[PDB]
């Protein structure tokens, strides 16, 4: 299997072939976040691609529809890395369809 | 031959004989030729007995024009003197209370005049003040309040005929008002991202809107707030759940008393009827009567009509725009301080805004200051080739846009008061471009 | 309980057959105690004591709603405007049955004025639907400069800039002037021919007679009017093959009593269902707070929904107005109008009859000519 730097490594490859330079990091307290993060923004800083990596979102309130329509509003990148359980991705899309 | 001026009280604290020995033999040896005044006052403003007195002082005295003066709460009373006003072609002027809010349509045949701005002015006066403080974003907030369609009009007549692009947010509308659900209204509450908010709304729904903001936190620092008179309500008296820095411009009535606004509009009608003595020999013809039917308007009438469009008095500038109200007054933009007070903020004279806070004072809770910590104090100095200072444009009042506005201090002075005019000027330069960057 | 509903009426046979109405009405809305009662007036000659009237009989009687239909008056007098003022100082809904005025759809003016008959503002719609059938798309409108020749342009340039069009010139005159040759000459030099006026039954007689003598009348030419402007003496100077507009039931204050009756019991009983109901006041002297659930029974009767009547289905639109009436589309072949079709809704249907336009043959004239000569 992958680990979850191996799986954020192929990602940022597909970013890059695809010159989506521009993107936001949006994540839960799901297990496993912080190392994501640290992962994501260790290659950010040691790369010569140019990244804008903007809006680091951390989620962490669970769904209360207060802060989370903010947070998401927040965002004006095109491309969202999502890093979240199965139902909570099926929240956070939802939410981000309505909005 | 005094011009018979009638003066008609509301239910504001019933009283007249108190405010009676003070004009009978007053306000003619200050520049009037003469007049005679008939006091009647109406404990009940219902539609009945506003017409019954009306109609009473009509039968009688051979009346010139007529002065009322309403509380605030009432606004059919608007309509009404309107109505009357056409039927029987008396000039009626409204000083204060709800029937001082200007009704945008008039009846053709109607001389009813009143002492207000319409949403338009208002709005001007408020886009001022956001490109004073570079409040470029902003939201919208209205409820169903009849009039809702129009102060949209006038806002986006503003901000199209403006020269700063300013930048619309989306519009919200509060449906059930009095009645509301607190579910849907505080979900659309609560999908704001706006520092700025203007809101149209009546003074009930005034309270009930600030009211669920502040359940929804959009109360404190990071908001502000802007309302016309409608919300306002009485300036004297401000109620629970009126947010700390809120913006409103009223016209210069808000700290005069009845007696003064009272002799202000006897000064009008008594400067139009000697304008109209000079042009014309004779006086203007008084008012016949209720009954009959005056279908049309005679030449006499109109005349008196239009000699009191343009009075000045005292220096102030009374001209009434032909929709019978105020045109190019001198507007003052209140806000209420920590001490839930409305202070005077700033002033609208003939084209210029004077504002009397360079930073607006964000308070957090009750009286309590914020800093604003991505907010910067510069101190600068005049050198040739890198800061040039100068003044203002007199007829704008605003700066070159290659320029930056910029005040200065003085020694001794002690401006803790804050009850003192800016020496603004611009700046521009080498420096100021870097500071720019 | 008794429920009272007022009416201004013109004559005593409506009042009758308005007390039978809702004596009809009360008996088809169940079988428990619920009862309305009728107070009627008739109108009065000058509008201060008509008011004055409406306070001492119609208020006095706590009634929930009132009815202005019309005086023995030819047409636009504003009669309604004293009641719907008194019965708005306390926001008691007022229904009117014939007044087609357009100052009474101002919401900020008449707070509580509902009406079954659309306004004269609302035909532009039909012009529009007709610049459709027809395919016109360059116009000229030509307003008297009121309230009403203003309504009517903004709602006409309203639906133009939904199409993403404009009035290729709009022309205003003041009402009652003789000397509208100026403005007849500025539009004779115009490229499009399709004319679309809107002014008092005087004023469209004298632009009548001021098109006549100035050859404006001839093949080619496309005048479409409204109601007002084929009525009266401007029927006489009308040039032939003029297409006009007529409501349907638009006089007839019977129907219009009667559906508006069945429409206010509707919603009497569906606001009873309801909590917090307060009596309406005795508004005539020691009254001055509003009725608290006066702007619930508006909400309540605009938003009502109906499919019977004898008028057709009555719903009001945001402003208070009649919405989905019907029209009768009127052509004036050899001095008589003859209906050319009908306005359904937000369509036009044509029926068997062919078409005659203001000059000759039936040949459909496109309404635009090239203006080969350039300024
Ligand atoms: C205004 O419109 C009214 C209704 O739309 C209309 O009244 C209608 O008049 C006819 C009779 O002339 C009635 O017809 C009824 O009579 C027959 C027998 O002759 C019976 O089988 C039925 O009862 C039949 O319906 C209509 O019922 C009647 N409608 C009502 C309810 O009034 C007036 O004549 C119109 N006024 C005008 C045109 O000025
Ligand atoms: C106020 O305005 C009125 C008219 O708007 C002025 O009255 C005009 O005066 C001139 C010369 O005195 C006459 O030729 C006009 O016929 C007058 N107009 C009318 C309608 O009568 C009046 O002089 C103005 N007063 C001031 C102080 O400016
Ligand atoms: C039914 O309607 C009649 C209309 O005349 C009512 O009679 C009026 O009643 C009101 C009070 O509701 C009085 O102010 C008027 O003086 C009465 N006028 C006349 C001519 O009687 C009658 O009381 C109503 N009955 C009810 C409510 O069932
Ligand atoms: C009033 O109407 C008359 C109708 O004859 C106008 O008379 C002529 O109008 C034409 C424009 O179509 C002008 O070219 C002529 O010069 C007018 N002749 C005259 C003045 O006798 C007249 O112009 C109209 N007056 C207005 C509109 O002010
Ligand atoms: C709108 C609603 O909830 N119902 C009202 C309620 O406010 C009121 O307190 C009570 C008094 O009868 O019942 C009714
Ligand atoms: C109200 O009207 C006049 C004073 O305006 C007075 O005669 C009358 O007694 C007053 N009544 C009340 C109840 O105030
Ligand atoms: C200059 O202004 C300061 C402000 O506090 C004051 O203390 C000082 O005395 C002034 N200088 C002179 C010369 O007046
Ligand atoms: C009207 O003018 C004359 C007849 O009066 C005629 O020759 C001409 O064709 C007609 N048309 C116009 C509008 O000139
Ligand atoms: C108008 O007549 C049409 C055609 O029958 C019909 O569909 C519609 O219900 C009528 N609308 C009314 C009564 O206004
Ligand atoms: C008649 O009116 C209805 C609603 O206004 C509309 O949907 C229908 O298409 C119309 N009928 C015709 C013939 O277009």
């Amino acid at each position: 299997g992958a680990s979850i730097q191996q799986q954020a490594t192929v990602m940022l490859k597909i970013m890059q072939d695809y010159d989506w330079h521009v993107f936001s990091l949006v994540t839960t307290i799901f297990p496993g976040y912080r190392d994501f993060i640290s992962f994501i923004k260790t290659t950010v800083d040691n790369s010569f691609v140019g990244w804008d990596m903007q809006n680091v979102i951390t989620l962490d309130t669970s769904f209360e529809d207060a802060k989370t329509q903010v947070q998401l509003k927040k965002i004006h990148s095109s491309v969202i890395l999502l890093y979240c359980s199965k139902d909570e991705a099926v929240l956070i899309l939802s939410e981000a369809r309505s909005l | 031959q005094a011009v018979t001026v009638a003066v008609v009280f509301g239910s504001s604290g019933p009283l007249q004989t108190q405010a009676r020995t003070r004009l009978t033999s007053q306000n003619f040896l200050d520049l009037p030729l003469e007049i005679q005044p008939l006091t009647v006052g109406v404990n009940n403003t219902n539609p009945s007995s506003i017409l019954t007195q009306i109609c009473g002082l009509l039968g009688a005295a051979r009346v010139h024009g007529i002065v009322f003066e309403d509380n605030v709460d009432t606004e059919a009373v608007a309509q009404l003197l309107d109505f009357v006003s056409s039927q029987t072609h008396v000039p009626i002027l409204s000083i204060s209370g709800g029937s001082a809010v200007v009704l945008t349509p008039k009846e053709p045949g109607s001389a009813f005049l009143q002492l207000g701005v319409s949403l338009e002015q208002q709005l001007q006066v408020l886009f001022k003040v956001l490109e004073e403080y570079d409040w470029s974003a902003f939201a919208v907030i209205t409820s169903l309040h009849p009039g809702h369609a129009l102060f949209l009009e006038g806002v986006r007549a503003v901000a199209d005929a403006s020269y700063l692009s300013w930048r619309l947010l989306d519009v919200l509308t509060l449906e059930l008002g009095p009645g509301g659900p607190r579910a849907r209204t505080q979900r659309l509450l609560r999908q704001v991202d706006a520092p700025v908010l203007v809101a149209y709304c009546s003074r009930e729904e005034a309270e009930v809107l600030f009211a669920e903001a502040a359940q929804a936190g959009l109360v404190g620092p990071g908001h502000v707030w802007l309302v016309p008179n409608l919300a306002l309500g009485s300036t004297d008296a401000p109620p629970a759940a009126f947010p700390v820095g809120l913006i409103s411009v009223v016209t210069e009535s808000w700290r005069l008393s009845l007696r003064q606004k009272v002799r202000d509009g006897v000064a009008i009608l008594a400067l139009g009827a000697h304008s109209y003595r000079r042009q014309y020999g004779t006086l203007p013809a008084p008012a016949g009567d209720c009954r009959s039917h005056p279908g049309p308007v005679s030449p006499a009438r109109e005349a008196f009509y239009r000699h009191l469009l343009n009075v000045t008095w005292e220096g102030r500038d009374f001209s009434f725009s032909p929709g019978g109200y105020l045109v190019r007054p001198t507007m003052v933009v209140i806000a209420l301080n920590r001490h839930r007070l409305w202070e005077m903020v700033g002033r609208w004279d003939h084209g210029v805004l004077y504002m009397k806070y360079p930073v607006w004072p964000r308070y957090s809770t009750s009286l309590q200051p914020v800093v604003d910590s991505r907010h910067l104090t510069v101190a600068t100095l005049e050198e040739r080739p890198f800061v040039i200072v100068e003044s203002p444009d007199p007829g704008t009042g605003g700066c070159v846009p290659n320029t930056v506005p910029c005040r200065r201090q003085s020694n001794h002075t002690f401006s803790s008061g804050d009850l003192t005019p800016y020496t603004k000027l611009c700046c521009k330069g080498f420096c100021i471009d870097i500071l720019k960057k | 309980k008794i429920v009272n509903i007022g009416a201004v009426l013109s004559t005593r046979k409506h009042e009758q057959m308005f007390r039978e109405a809702v004596n009809q009405a009360n008996k088809r809305h169940g079988s428990w105690k619920i009862q309305l009662n009728a107070t009627s007036v008739t109108h009065k000659p000058n509008a201060i004591q008509m008011a004055l009237s409406v306070c001492e009989d119609l208020i006095s009687s706590q009634v929930y709603a009132i009815l202005v239909s019309h005086p023995p008056t030819p047409n636009d007098h504003f009669t309604p405007t004293p009641v719907s003022y008194t019965a708005g100082f306390y926001r008691i809904p007022v229904l009117g049955l014939t007044t087609r005025m357009s100052i009474y759809s101002d919401k900020s003016i008449h707070l509580s004025f509902l009406r079954t008959v659309p306004p004269y503002s609302h035909q532009s719609s039909v012009w529009f639907e007709m610049m459709r059938v027809y395919n016109w798309n360059h116009i000229i409108l030509l307003v008297s400069d009121d309230h009403e020749g203003r309504a009517a342009q903004k709602r006409l340039e309203t639906l133009l800039e939904e199409r993403e069009s404009k009035a290729e010139k709009v022309l205003q005159f003041d009402p009652g002037t003789k000397n509208v040759t100026a403005l007849l000459m500025e539009a004779r030099e115009l490229e499009a021919r399709v004319i679309i006026l809107s002014a008092s039954e005087d004023d469209a007689a004298t632009v009548y007679r001021a098109a006549a003598m100035l050859n404006m009348t001839g093949s080619g030419y496309v005048w479409l009017v409204g109601e007002r402007e084929i009525s009266g003496n401007a029927l006489r100077y009308a040039p032939d093959g003029i297409i006009g507009l007529q409501l349907i039931n638009g006089k007839n204050e019977s129907a219009h009593i009667s559906d508006a009756v069945g429409v206010v019991a509707q919603a009497v009983h569906e606001l009873l269902e309801k909590e917090n109901i307060t009596d309406p006041p005795r508004g005539c002297v020691g009254n001055t707070n509003i009725w608290k659930t006066g702007p619930l029974f508006k909400r309540v009767l605009m938003s009502s929904k109906y499919a019977d009547g004898v008028t057709g289905r009555v719903e009001f639109n945001e402003d208070g107005d009649r919405k989905f009436a019907n029209y009768s589309i009127m052509n004036l072949q050899n001095r008589k109008l003859v209906q050319v079709g009908i306005y359904n809704g937000t369509h036009v249907i044509p029926n068997d009859r062919k078409i005659i336009w203001p000059g000759g043959e039936t040949e459909k004239p496109r309404g635009y000519q090239m203006s080969t000569r350039l300024k």
